[PDB]
């Protein structure tokens, strides 16, 4: 429709490439599915048992050109649709990076009980419930959780992808305009889950994320080692901005070992 | 009377056979790794039909066919069930390690 | 034994003032209960708990159907009303430690406890009728599966009245079921209904698959079958095929929560995505076997209803079949979102594309057998065109959801649940009236209300939509599942809106309930007193409403397709045979009755970590199933003299109406 | 092979000549069995995928003493092969050949039990429990499913003995020892697929 929602109305080059498969797949599937309403409402009213002036063959019961015609238009509708499925599903693939000549931006994502936890590795902060970066520069997201599965979505950007304890997704989005962008957990999670909620931040330009992540060192709290991100990581809901100035260097890789921990 | 006393005991002897060569080739280590695991793997088969054929006395014709059928039915849900839930879960598992 | 004297109690009622009727006229269904009818009369234990007869098990499968859909439906507006309260800016009157308890119980609810006994209650009713056979294949199993499925339905309603059930999501998908983020109780309750439920469904299917091959009249052979015992062969073979995947992945859960061991458990070389793996690998076939004997009905109503031959059968018969098969290669579209990359995805994609192809010949056909014929607008048949309009909307929603890069957005947000309620509600539901409408006549001996009956539909289809349509907008607004508590304002109008769609489902369901009390105080002005009030094609109606509880004394021969329209056509319909030979029939059980209560006693102490007392009651069951095996006069043969004062009753009756040869 | 719209009795092909068979619920345990068959394929594959989550502790082949497994199977074959002899006296009628070989039957399984009792409680005992791994929880889940089957085979087989000792071989007997030849042989055919994919696999 022409609706302004996050999805018939995206601003990330993915999400506008999901709103015209949906169009697509949405008209090829009308074609076939107007009919079948139209002929429900239509064969309903005109061969009624007060219609005297219909043909009533209640013996009919097979043709060849009949029932030909109902295998043939499925089979062709679902053969163009399984094709562009089949290309769609290719281009489109998560994990697979986006053909950009800006590199990408790694934020590490990690699902707390009901809050949003991220690390910029290359720039050495952290954040709670927010995130930032330039706007048509691809960022590449680094998805683990740390109880229980959850799923990171930007419904404006572009996919979910799954939030789960001990393993790494990994998603590729961009903004096409810059703005601020609801995020949630869309998997549940356990009582929170309509509290962990965060915002993405489009800067305009560069100049204006490298300020987003100077007032990020000015934070007097540090992600220092791993007693921190358990201080961080006990159950709460609804929490607030904060920012963590140093960050232990390799803490996504700690809090992936620490399921995948032997002795 | 489906099974005859030599129907059973050509069975079991062929069982004793196919049973007593794949553990012999596995705690000898005769063979390399995979000329020994598709053997244990055929010999498994051919087992399995053995104890079909000579056990259950199993035949296209016992309920108007309708046993072997149910069979072949539930050999090919079996086969859909455990290989694709291999696929999909190697699948996973390699789009979950830390590229 | 001997002194039950068991009933129930009632659940719960809220006062909510948001727009004065959600919660007030949520109050009015509330407060639908009824008086003791004497608990253990002696005639309810003589002829209905203990009777292996399948029409009795079938309408006690209904009633339970009909029971559980009034408390879930509750549990459905409490929930709405929490939303449309809870995106205005407000704190609702639910927590999430009791709304996340709620939406998990009312899916387990809906799915198991309403949408499986409706349907096989009406294969329990109408299948051996339609195949002209006496009963089904394993009448005492039969009755032991009413009652497996009569514990499961008791477990989750002593865990809500509680205030302890699980709040997983109606799934439990696995970390979170974990015994470390739920160490509670409810999550075990969830565990022992299902696994006492999916016995009794395995026992089920396994029961119709052999009464369906082994048991029909001489002459129908397989393409001479009527369609809704296609339908039901083909939904009993998914059963069989299916419920050992949910009995194993339950009972891996139970062995994770109860022995600590590390199947999903995310830390210890578990793998939680095996579970859910393996969970939709269940669920997906669990899908067609709601909606294949649904698809059964509604080729009967039609044909009926029309007074015309269905058209295309053998096409329609082959499509159920691809159905059948088709539906075990398609259940990782409920995980596209997980990260299998692209091959698998696009696999599973284009397999439920071809899920989508054999439904729209099976629509098609159903077109056209309207195509001609005196249609005739029963309460049934307004069910079936209201289906296939709904039906249509639901599965193109599916299909754009099979889409593995449109799934990527749509997944887990209101779109999907605007999908299956689409879907479920369409086909399953108006399946679930139309058969009931269809049959009670078979059922009881008179017809329904009808205008009570259209007033229902009206009411079912128009608050449907605008209850489902604007989950459509908001999921594509980016509304997820699952959303209780400080919902975004944005949002809001749609929920308001889709607010006003529940409560006119309320009335569909208050219609529902007045039509059946106004057909039960008027029975005698509408009874039809032959076995054919509709007219009618298949030889279900060649009997007497009600059957005689030994059905066709005499065993029908076929010769065709549609055996009761070609001896109605050619008149050798309503012919009396000279003599009756003895029939054979096995005898009322109660240990059905006992190993279901002691199912029961061994499913609490279970939950409880009794440990004792569980062991009591699985000997119990063990003890119980030996000694009824040890059991000789387990049959018994009516005389000719019953035999000939019944169907001469019949035949009195149908030479009133003006039949004879 | 004709049709035959005349043929109004209820004739059938002879087979004694009875009319009240047992063949529907010997159809219906094989329809149950396909659907067990499915229930230890959904274990099997829960082994595959779980099979290398030996956390920080041992593997199969840290574990799996070959020869005690090849004196399980032959115990378990053993079995298979005395209940076939059980249904050759059957079908020579002449009962107390019956109860002999349901009871060397009967000393066989439980003499495989045992050895999978000895074992699990060999594993428990030194800290390899189910609940150590996730390779010792599914091969926990498969091997005790299968034995907890055996287990309920092995009751069956004792009831039935019990039965037959005091009723005799009636048609009911008939028909419960086929049921319980579907039940024994089909658990034989199970731990062939045991051993080829746990234990051969696994001490590769
Ligand atoms: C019994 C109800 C029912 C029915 C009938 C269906 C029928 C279908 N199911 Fe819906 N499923 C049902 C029950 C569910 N499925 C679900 C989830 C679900 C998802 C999850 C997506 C996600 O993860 O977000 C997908 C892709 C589908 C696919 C389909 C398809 C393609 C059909 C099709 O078979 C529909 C076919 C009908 C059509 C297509 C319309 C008829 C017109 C035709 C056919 C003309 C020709 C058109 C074409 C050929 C395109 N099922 C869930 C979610 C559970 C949960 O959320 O926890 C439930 C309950
Ligand atoms: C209990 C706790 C454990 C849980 C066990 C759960 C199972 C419990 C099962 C219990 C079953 C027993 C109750 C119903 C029996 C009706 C038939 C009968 O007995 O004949 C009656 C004659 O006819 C009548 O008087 C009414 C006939 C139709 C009633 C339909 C009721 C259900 C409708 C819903 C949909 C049905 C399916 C529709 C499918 C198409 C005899 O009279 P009566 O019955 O003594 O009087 C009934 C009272 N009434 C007159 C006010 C009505
Ligand atoms: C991962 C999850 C694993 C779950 C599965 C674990 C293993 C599950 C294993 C299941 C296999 C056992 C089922 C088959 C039994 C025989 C059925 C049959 O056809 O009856 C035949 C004979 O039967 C008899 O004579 C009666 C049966 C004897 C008692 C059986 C005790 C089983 C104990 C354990 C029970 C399960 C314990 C479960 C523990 C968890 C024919 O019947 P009939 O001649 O018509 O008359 C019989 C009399 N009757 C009508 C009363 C029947
Ligand atoms: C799993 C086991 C599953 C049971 C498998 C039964 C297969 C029956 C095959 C068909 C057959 O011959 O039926 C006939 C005999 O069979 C029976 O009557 C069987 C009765 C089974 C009772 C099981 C209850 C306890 C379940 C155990 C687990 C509970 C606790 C789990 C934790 C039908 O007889 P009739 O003609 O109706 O007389
Ligand atoms: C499907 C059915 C199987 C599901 C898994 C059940 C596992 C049993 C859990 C036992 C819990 C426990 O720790 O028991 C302690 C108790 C002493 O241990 C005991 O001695 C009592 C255990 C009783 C278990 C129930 C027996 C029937 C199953
Ligand atoms: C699906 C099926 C999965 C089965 C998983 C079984 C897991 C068992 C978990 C046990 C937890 C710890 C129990 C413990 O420490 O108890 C030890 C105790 C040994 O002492 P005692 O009671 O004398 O033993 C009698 C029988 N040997 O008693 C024991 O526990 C020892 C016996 C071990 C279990 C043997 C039987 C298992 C099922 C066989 C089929
Ligand atoms: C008028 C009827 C119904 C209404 C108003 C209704 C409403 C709802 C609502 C609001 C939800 C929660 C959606 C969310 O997450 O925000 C839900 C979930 C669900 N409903 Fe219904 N529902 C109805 C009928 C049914 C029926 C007939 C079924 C039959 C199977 C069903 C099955 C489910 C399932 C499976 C869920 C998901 C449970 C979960 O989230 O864990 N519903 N329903
Ligand atoms: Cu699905």
């Amino acid at each position: 429709s022409g609706c302004n929602s996050a999805l018939l109305d995206p601003k990330g080059q993915i999400g506008l490439e999901q709103r015209s498969l949906i169009l697509t797949a949405f008209g090829l599937m009308l074609i076939v599915v107007i009919p079948a309403i139209l002929m429900a409402v239509g064969f309903a009213w005109k061969y009624r048992a007060s219609n005297k002036d219909a043909k009533y063959s209640p013996n009919w019961s097979h043709s060849n050109k009949v029932e030909a015609v109902v295998w043939t238009v499925p089979i062709l509708i679902i053969i163009f649709l399984a094709v562009l499925t089949w290309k769609t599903t290719h281009a489109l693939e998560p994990s697979k990076p986006l053909a950009h000549d800006e590199k990408p931006i790694t934020i590490e994502v990690v699902s707390m009980d009901w809050k949003w936890f991220f690390i910029y590795p290359e720039q050495g902060i952290a954040t709670v419930n927010e995130i930032a970066f330039p706007a048509n520069t691809p960022v590449y997201f680094k998805v683990t959780s740390n109880s229980v599965m959850n799923s990171f979505f930007i419904p404006r950007l572009g996919s979910q992808i799954y939030a789960m304890a001990g393993m790494q997704t990994r998603l590729h989005l961009i903004a096409n305009e810059p703005g601020t962008y609801d995020g949630i957990s869309a998997s549940y999670s356990g009582p929170g889950f309509s509290g962990m909620k965060f915002k993405a931040i489009a800067t305009p330009d560069r100049a204006a994320f490298d300020q987003w992540v100077a007032k990020a060192k000015q934070s007097p709290n540090t992600m220092s080692d791993m007693a921190a991100f358990e201080k961080l990581a006990a159950p709460s809901e609804y929490n607030q901005v904060e920012y963590f100035s140093n960050v232990k260097p390799d803490l996504f890789a700690d809090v992936i070992n620490k399921f995948m921990a032997h002795g | 009377s489906h099974g005859s006393v030599k129907t059973y005991m050509t069975g079991f002897i062929l069982s004793i056979i196919l049973t007593v060569i794949p553990f012999w080739m596995v705690m000898t280590g005769a063979a390399s790794p995979a000329v020994i695991l598709g053997t244990i793997l055929a010999m498994a088969v051919v087992q399995v039909l053995v104890h079909l054929v000579c056990f259950l006395h199993m035949n296209t014709k016992s309920d108007e066919g309708w046993n072997m059928t149910a069979f072949v039915f539930t050999v090919l849900i079996i086969a859909i069930l455990v290989v694709g839930s291999i696929w999909i879960m190697w699948n996973l598992n390699y789009n979950m390690m830390m590229h | 034994m001997f002194g039950k004297l068991s009933l129930d109690a009632v659940p719960f009622h809220e006062p909510i003032v948001m727009v004065t009727i959600a919660g007030i006229i949520l109050g009015g269904l509330a407060l639908v209960g009824l008086i003791t009818y004497f608990g253990k009369w002696t005639y309810l234990w003589k002829e209905w708990l203990t009777s292996v007869d399948h029409k009795r098990l079938g309408i006690m499968y209904i009633i339970v159907a009909i029971v559980m859909l009034l408390r879930g439906f509750a549990d459905a507006i409490m929930m709405r009303s929490q939303q449309a309260l809870a995106s205005a800016g407000e704190a609702g009157f639910l927590p999430p430690h009791h709304y996340d308890q709620i939406f998990t119980a009312h899916g387990v609810i809906m799915i198991f406890f309403v949408a499986m006994p409706f349907v096989i209650g009406l294969m329990n009713l109408v299948v051996p009728l339609q195949i002209g056979a006496r009963d089904v294949a394993f009448p005492f199993l039969n009755n032991l599966s009413f009652w497996f499925t009569v514990v499961g339905v008791i477990l989750v309603n002593v865990s809500l009245g509680v205030g302890e059930f699980a709040q997983t999501g109606w799934l439990a998908y696995p970390p979170l079921s974990g015994i470390e983020y739920s160490p509670g109780v409810g999550v075990d309750y969830w565990i022992w209904s299902l696994q006492l439920s999916g016995i009794g469904t395995t026992l089920t299917g396994i029961n119709f698959f052999v009464t369906i091959l082994k048991m029909r009249a001489p002459g129908m052979t397989m393409f001479k079958m009527p369609v809704f015992t296609w339908a039901s062969l083909c939904a009993n073979v998914l059963i069989i095929a299916s419920f050992p995947i949910l009995t194993v992945t339950v009972a891996l859960l139970t062995l994770d929560r109860y022995l600590g061991t590390h199947f999903f458990t995310n830390d210890m070389g578990g793998n939680m995505m095996m579970y859910i793996n393996l969970i939709w690998a269940w669920g997906h076939p669990e899908v067609y076997i709601l909606i294949l004997p649904v698809f059964g009905v509604f080729s009967e109503i039609a044909a009926t209803f029309s007074r015309k031959r269905l058209f295309g059968y053998t096409s329609l018969v082959w499509a159920t079949v691809c159905i059948t098969v088709l539906s075990f290669i398609v259940w990782l579209h409920h995980f596209f979102t997980m990260g299998a990359g692209a091959n698998v995805n696009a696999f599973f994609g284009i397999t439920t594309m071809i899920i989508a192809i054999p439904t729209g010949v099976k629509i098609f056909n159903w077109l056209f057998t309207m195509y001609q014929g005196r249609i005739v607008f029963h309460s049934a048949m307004l069910w079936t065109i209201g289906f296939i309009v709904t039906f249509s909307v639901g599965g193109m929603t599916g299909v754009l959801l099979a889409v593995p890069g449109a799934d990527f957005v749509l997944h887990n947000s209101l779109f999907l649940i605007a999908h299956f309620h689409n879907v479920i509600i369409g086909g399953v539901v108006f399946g679930c009236f139309a058969g009931m409408t269809y049959w009670w006549p078979k059922a009881f001996g008179f017809k329904l209300n009808e205008t009570w009956g259209k007033r229902a539909f009206w009411f079912w289809i128009i608050g449907f939509f605008v209850a489902f349509m604007p989950l459509y907008a908001l999921g594509f607004m980016g509304m997820t599942r699952r959303l209780s508590q400080q919902i975004d304002p944005q949002f809001h109008t749609m929920l308001m809106i889709a607010a006003s769609g529940a409560v006119l489902i309320a009335l569909g369901i208050l219609c529902l309930v007045i039509q059946m009390y106004v057909s039960i105080r008027d029975r005698d002005q509408n009874r039809d007193l032959t076995g054919d009030p509709w007219g009618g094609r298949t030889l279900e109606w060649a009997t007497s409403s009600p059957p005689p509880f030994y059905n066709f004394a005499v065993v029908p021969h076929v010769h065709e397709r549609d055996a009761f329209w070609e001896m109605k056509e050619k008149g050798e319909a309503y012919k009396k045979p000279d003599h009756y030979e003895e029939i054979h029939m096995p005898k009322n059980s109660g240990a059905g009755i006992v190993i279901a209560a002691f199912s029961t006693i061994f499913g609490f102490a279970m939950i409880w970590h009794i440990w004792w007392l569980a062991i009591v009651g699985f000997a119990g069951m063990i003890i119980t199933w030996i000694v009824k095996s040890f059991d000789e006069d387990v049959d018994y043969y009516v005389p000719v003299a019953e035999i000939e004062k019944l169907e001469n009753q019949h035949f009195d009756e149908i030479t009133k109406a003006g039949l004879k040869n | 092979m004709a049709t035959d719209t005349l043929t109004h009795a209820t004739a059938h092909a002879h087979e004694h000549g009875h009319h009240d068979a047992g063949g529907t619920k010997i159809f219906g345990f094989w329809i149950y069995l396909m659907s067990d068959c499915i229930l230890f394929s959904i274990l099997f594959a829960t082994y595959a995928v779980l099979v290398n989550g030996t956390a920080g502790g041992p593997t199969g082949k840290d574990i799996f003493e070959l020869p005690f497994v090849l004196v399980e199977t032959f115990l378990l074959l053993f079995s298979s092969i005395t209940y076939g002899m059980a249904a050759i006296a059957m079908y020579k009628n002449n009962k107390s050949q019956v109860i002999s070989w349901l009871a060397l039957t009967w000393l066989f399984g439980a003499g495989f039990i045992g050895m999978e009792i000895y074992e699990f409680h060999h594993l428990i005992v030194n800290g390899m429990g189910p609940d150590r791994s996730g390779f010792l929880s599914a091969f926990f889940a498969l091997v005790g499913t299968h034995g907890l089957h055996v287990t309920s085979g092995l009751i069956w087989m004792a009831v039935l003995m019990v039965q037959i000792a005091r009723r005799g071989l009636t048609s009911t007997n008939r028909t419960r020892i086929m049921c319980l030849s579907l039940f024994w042989h089909f658990l034989d055919v199970v731990w062939i697929c045991v051993f080829t994919v746990v234990y051969l696999m696994g001490a590769m």
